[PDB]
């Protein structure tokens, strides 16, 4: 690149040597002229994408000659002479030469073709590939048992895959590709001792035999499942459900981390696990795992210092490591910068200069020697090293949003490009869902039912997921399944949640049932008539299952989106409850299903607002604490409201401050509740501490931060605290974090006028709209409350006195109580549907009012002195009270004119 | 089904049982809990054991006691103990060295000066673990590819060292590999997580190391390189042109009391400081004592150099 004047000085530098000759020494101070020394550059044409224009002032010297591709003859006749080298291996197929060079050139052309930049970025095809799939080709012979024809060309057809195709996003052109590949066979090869030619069906591994060959699926999966228990031992201890798209990708890795120079850039969206198989297949090839441990406060030097060390441990330790970089990594333009020199070169020539370089040259003759071999000169030692490098360090590239402007510099990295294998993972896949969702539900709570019951969760999960993406999100796909996995990790902990707290409470009217029985008298067989109650479990049982699906798509999915827009989500999950044979709770409410009266109080009593919204925000924040909650809101009002509830363990941090780094170590090790202030700035050590990661010990549970391993107290806890929306989170974060939105929006307006209307419309029902979830949960906590109070003298008067009748006649006032409850039941699915019927005239209301006050708040954007709160539009849609419908719609209009027109000047007036 | 007469703990059994699950043999036992110390006096006579004494050991007419003369047993009643002089030599080595780590438990657990005296073993133990390092350099396991019974016997000393020290094998990679190799040993694995494996205490109940239900912590640990660091501390000390001297470089100092004098606060946050608390409480008088000088003292020896400047010279 060149200065932001524009001016490239390498290629200066270059025309320097070219017309001058020599060169002025840039820090000794004299010229030296160069004898005898060549310049010659290769380049791309300038207007490809990453290119630069150079200078007609050093061009002027150069001799131009533009070789583009050859013939698509040529390059057919070119690699007969390939396959006529490696099928020397193979005697008897000898005559097959042609017809396979005359493919690998078709499927090259038809690539090329079909998958250009067009399409994506990274569709880009050259001889190169053939070449690629050549020596491919080559290594599977040379490590293969004797091979029929239908071998050969299935043999063929993988390392075909691998090189054109795993590239390739999305599923249109990967299954263009499928019938690519079956096309050119049939114009070729013609046979019909072919079977299934798709990735899925052809696999092959040298993991089983000691010769590559094509393995069977069921063989591979068994021989995974020892090996990862071994390795989920052996190394960091994470469970995982091994599937068909997983074995297909492992195989991938093997024979990438298996070939001499061995790079693969991983494109894995997120969660997908790309970190965790990499981790697995370079354990299975025997290397070293080393992941450079950076953090928002790493400088340079850091990342040399681990690149340095892997590069020396390669050579002079012959140390065969896998150098796994993330997109997260990479934090500087320089850090890409020294993973290219690693590559497109197989050394860093930066780290080992001058007397560095002295210390090396001289470590390295001592190993040589060792191993038995002299190098006289100082050019024949280099070569050894970097050719050491080249067999013994691997890099595994994982980005996840390739969207990103840092991960896109990756692939666009023309070194990074070229000598990677580049493989996608972007999205899971339906079949990979339900595979992962059954296993998840493999516990069974459940009970028979109408239609599959497990069969019948797992659908409607997936159908949310994939509903929730479609109407939520916006942006291509570059994101994939995260909440799905939490979200089934969720309902597998509510409904043993539930269902052992139904069991209870029908276990507390089961040894009722038994004392009033050995009792019989005039009013207690009304209560041996409590065959309601007893009746009624069996429903409340069969909508626990359908419940838990809800209550968990709202701690997983919900926490992050609007007041309508959850509501709205809610119908699309609904009606997918509806279409399914699971049962559900009709009336249902998310706040008293999950949280508890008790709780509740507790909330409100450190300052908590009382909307409802802000509710369900704090239950989806406490509730579950599976992952790490990031919470926002501007003003930090919620910050208070945890530290009211922790009380003196509440110690607060801010991933700015100096001391953070420590300080975040004595709050792990003494069971300190931690909060960070500042979300949106996050250094990458917190991060094990993200993900649930941990290292079992004696009696300790440690924990590994950027170097030393602390001790985790578990009455320790953590929340990641933010202020501003606008500022955004690493991906990784995102993704492990349980993203609450405590945010005053424009969609809390219509939620809050409707409440103000229904006050001045019909005073009579909002009234007792308060007192009938009120009394519905008091009087049923009352109805609990008594039978306690029963019991408790029942079992200590039951040789004394009837003093239970003392407690009888509050029994007697019960008889109100239960039948209270009744009462109220049955005037309730008489008020909820005239409360919905009264939703839509206000609604109507509604709309227009969200829509002024954009207009209001865009006058802020305008101008400072143009501002309006939410309180200031209620108030004064308070003041327009103090076809009704449609006078009371004019009446807005016309106060809001009124109030807010003194505060703009006449041109923002009219 | 052989007898097994010993504690329900750990103690001079553990390998042997493991031994035991490694030939999948099914057995019977006579165990003393902590507070069965009657039920052993009850048959501590009247069991017809040669010398009597726990553990003992009865199946086909083999009276034994000796923990030893059991386990080589057991290990002899499956040709395992060596195949020549030079075998069988260095699998009584491998006895021996295990025994060495067992028995150096025992004599420094009933010391009341344990969490002090521990640090003469554990300067030890290096020494005996590299000595591992090196044999499985090349090898799978001590004297050989295959596992054995001595390896069942540093399996339970390693156990037990590990709630001692929990970085014991920090040093030692080569043997936290042979941990987990053990570990994963099938019978061994299946027999860990079944339910007759009554896991602790390491010890008789009554021992200061590895004693009682359970480990509780961290506090001692860190309070020590508190101390360790505040008992080596070096300030630059320049003199000038004239007769004092300066001290350079006050931040390091000035920085570490700091932070040290925050990790005594966060230890309050703790529940397990409450009686180990009042040390720390002492310390804390300590260090507020010298942050309380140590922010005059800086004063000074910048408001005088200044002044100097002014009218020391001339």
């Amino acid at each position: 690149k060149l200065d932001k004047y524009g001016s490239q000085n390498v290629v200066l530098f270059l025309r320097q040597l070219m017309e001058k000759q020599g060169f002025w020494k840039t820090p000794e101070n004299k010229w030296v002229t160069i004898e005898r020394i060549h310049i010659v550059g290769a380049c791309n044409p300038p207007t490809d994408p990453g290119r630069i224009p150079m200078s007609e002032r050093f061009t002027r010297h150069a001799a131009i000659l533009y070789l583009g591709y050859p013939s698509g003859k040529s390059l057919s006749q070119i690699y007969e002479i390939y396959y006529k080298a490696i099928f020397k291996l193979v005697p008897e197929f000898r005559s097959y030469t042609e017809p396979f060079a005359r493919a690998s050139v078709h499927l090259y052309n038809e690539c090329k073709a079909r998958y250009s930049t067009g399409l994506q970025s990274h569709y880009l095809f050259s001889p190169r590939e053939l070449t690629r799939l050549v020596r491919g080709v080559y290594t599977a012979i040379n490590t293969g048992p004797r091979q029929t024809l239908r071998s050969l060309i299935r043999l063929w057809a993988y390392e075909a895959w691998r090189i054109f195709a795993d590239r390739l996003v999305g599923v249109k052109e990967k299954n263009s590709f499928e019938q690519l590949l079956y096309e050119t066979v049939d114009k070729y090869l013609p046979n019909q001792d072919l079977g299934n030619i798709s990735s899925t069906s052809l696999l092959f591994s040298g993991l089983l035999s000691l010769d590559f060959k094509e393995v069977n699926k069921t063989d591979l999966v068994n021989f995974i499942e020892e090996r990862f228990k071994t390795f989920c031992d052996e190394e960091l201890e994470v469970p995982m459900v091994i599937h068909e798209s997983m074995v297909d990708h492992i195989l991938r890795i093997d024979r990438a981390l298996k070939q001499v120079q061995g790079h693969m850039m991983l494109i894995g969206a997120s969660r997908t696990g790309k970190t965790i198989l990499t981790r697995f297949v370079a354990w299975l090839n025997g290397l070293k795992i080393v992941q450079p441990k950076i953090h928002r406060h790493s400088n340079l030097s850091d990342f040399d210092m681990i690149l340095k060390k892997a590069i020396s441990d390669c050579s002079l330790k012959e140390s065969r490591t896998c150098l796994i970089i993330d997109e997260s990594n990479i934090l500087e333009t320089a850090f890409l910068e020294r993973m290219n020199t690693l590559l497109a070169n197989a050394d860093i020539p930066d780290l080992f200069q001058g007397e560095e370089y002295d210390k090396l040259l001289n470590n390295l003759r001592n190993k040589t020697r060792s191993l038995g071999l002299l190098l006289d000169t100082e050019q024949e030692l280099y070569d050894w090293f970097v050719g050491e490098i080249a067999k013994n360090l691997h890099v595994v590239f994982t980005i996840c949003d390739p969207t990103n402007n840092k991960s896109s510099a990756m692939i666009s990295s023309p070194a990074l490009f070229n000598r990677c294998i580049i493989n996608w993972m972007g999205d899971w896949d339906t079949k990979t869902m339900s595979q992962v969702a059954n296993n998840m539900v493999d516990v069974i709570p459940m009970e028979f039912t109408d239609f599959t019951i497990r069969d019948a969760v797992v659908n409607i999960l997936i159908h949310f997921d994939r509903n929730f993406y479609q109407k939520m999100k916006v942006g291509v796909n570059p994101r994939s399944p995260g909440y799905f996995i939490d979200g089934l990790r969720a309902l597998v902990k509510l409904v043993t949640a539930k269902y052992q707290d139904l069991q209870e409470n029908q276990r507390f009217v089961n040894v009722g049932l038994e004392k009033l029985n050995e009792s019989v008298k005039s009013l207690t067989f009304e209560k041996e008539r409590w065959l309601n109650t007893t009746k009624q479990f069996s429903k409340t049982s069969q909508e626990l299952i359908g419940n838990c699906i809800i209550s968990s798509i709202y701690e997983t999915y919900f926490g992050h989106l609007n007041e309508r827009e959850r509501a709205d989500m809610l119908v699309i999950l609904k009606r997918l409850l509806g279409k399914f044979a699971v049962k559900y709770d009709v009336n249902y409410r998310f706040i008293d299903y999950l949280v508890t009266l008790d709780e509740k109080m507790k909330w409100l009593e450190c300052g908590l607002d009382k909307n409802d919204y802000f509710l369900e925000n704090m239950s989806i924040v406490m509730n579950s604490q599976d992952a790490v909650p990031f919470l926002l809101d501007p003003s930090s009002h919620m910050i208070t409201v945890i530290s009211n509830y922790y009380g003196n363990k509440t110690v607060l941090l801010s991933f700015l401050e100096e001391g953070f780094v420590k300080r975040l170590e004595n709050a792990i090790r003494f069971g300190s509740v931690v909060i960070i202030q500042d979300g949106e700035f996050f250094d990458p050590i917190i991060s094990r501490l993200i993900s649930r990661e941990f290292n079992h010990a004696g009696n300790r549970v440690t924990v590994e931060i950027g170097d030393h391993e602390v001790d985790v107290s578990g009455d320790f806890k953590l929340f990641i605290h933010s202020c501003d929306p606008s500022g955004d989170i690493p991906i990784f974060l995102r993704s492990r974090v349980r993203l609450v939105h405590f945010v005053t929006n424009k969609e809390s307006i219509e939620t809050r006028i409707f409440d103000i209307t229904l006050t001045e419309e019909n005073a009579e029902m909002q009234r007792k709209r308060e007192d009938l979830i009120k009394l519905n949960t008091e009087y049923k906590l009352k109805l609990k409350n008594l039978e306690k109070r029963l019991l408790e003298e029942l079992n200590n008067s039951q040789g004394n006195m009837l003093e239970n009748d003392e407690l009888m006649v509050t029994l007697n006032n019960l008889k109100k109580e239960a039948m209270n409850i009744e009462k109220k039941l049955s005037e309730s699915e008489e008020f909820f549907p005239q409360f919905d019927n009264l939703v839509e005239e206000y609604s109507i209301i509604g709309k227009h009012s969200v829509k002024i006050f954009s207009m209001l708040e865009k006058f802020g954007q305008f101008h400072w002195f143009y501002g309006i709160s939410i309180g200031q539009f209620l108030s004064c849609f308070k003041r327009v009270f103090i076809t009704r419908v449609d006078e009371i719609l004019w009446l807005l209009y016309q106060e809001v004119y009124c109030q807010f027109s003194t505060a703009l000047d006449k041109k923002f007036k009219m | 089904s052989p007898i097994l007469g010993y504690w329900k703990i750990k103690g001079l059994v553990q390998p042997t049982r493991l031994l035991l699950e490694y030939l999948e043999e099914k057995y019977e036992e006579h165990l003393y809990e902590r507070d069965e110390g009657d039920k052993w006096r009850n048959k501590k006579f009247e069991l017809g054991l040669e010398f009597p004494n726990l553990p003992y050991y009865i199946d086909g007419d083999v009276k034994l006691t000796q923990s030893m003369a059991i386990i080589r047993y057991i290990a002899d009643k499956h040709n395992m103990l060596g195949g020549c002089p030079k075998e069988r030599a260095e699998i009584s080595m491998l006895e021996g060295a295990v025994l060495d780590i067992r028995y150096g438990v025992s004599r420094i657990a009933y010391s009341k000066d344990f969490e002090t005296l521990k640090v003469d073993f554990l300067s030890k133990l290096p020494e005996m673990l590299k000595m591992f390092e090196d044999r499985l350099c090349h090898k799978t396991y001590l004297n050989g590819d295959h596992v054995t019974h001595p390896d069942f016997m540093l399996y339970d000393a390693l156990d037990v060292v590990l709630y001692m020290d929990p970085m014991c094998l920090d040093a030692f990679p080569k043997l936290v590999c042979f941990k987990k190799r053990i570990e994963a040993i099938p019978q061994i694995d299946k027999y860990l997580k079944s339910s007759k494996y009554i896991a602790w205490p390491l010890q008789g109940w009554q021992a200061t190391f590895g004693g009682g239900d359970h480990p509780p912590f961290v506090i001692e640990k860190s309070l020590n390189r508190i101390k360790k660091f505040w008992k080596e501390a070096q300030y630059e000390v320049i003199e000038h042109s004239s007769g004092l001297k300066l001290v350079r470089e006050w931040d390091v100092l000035e920085q570490a009391c700091k932070e040290d004098l925050e990790e005594l606060v966060s230890m309050k946050a703790s529940n397990y400081y409450k009686i180990f608390e009042q040390d720390c409480l002492d310390l804390e008088s300590k260090l507020t004592k010298l942050s309380e000088i140590q922010v005059n003292w800086v004063e000074v020896q910048f408001y005088w150099l200044d002044l100097y400047g002014i009218l020391g010279e001339n």
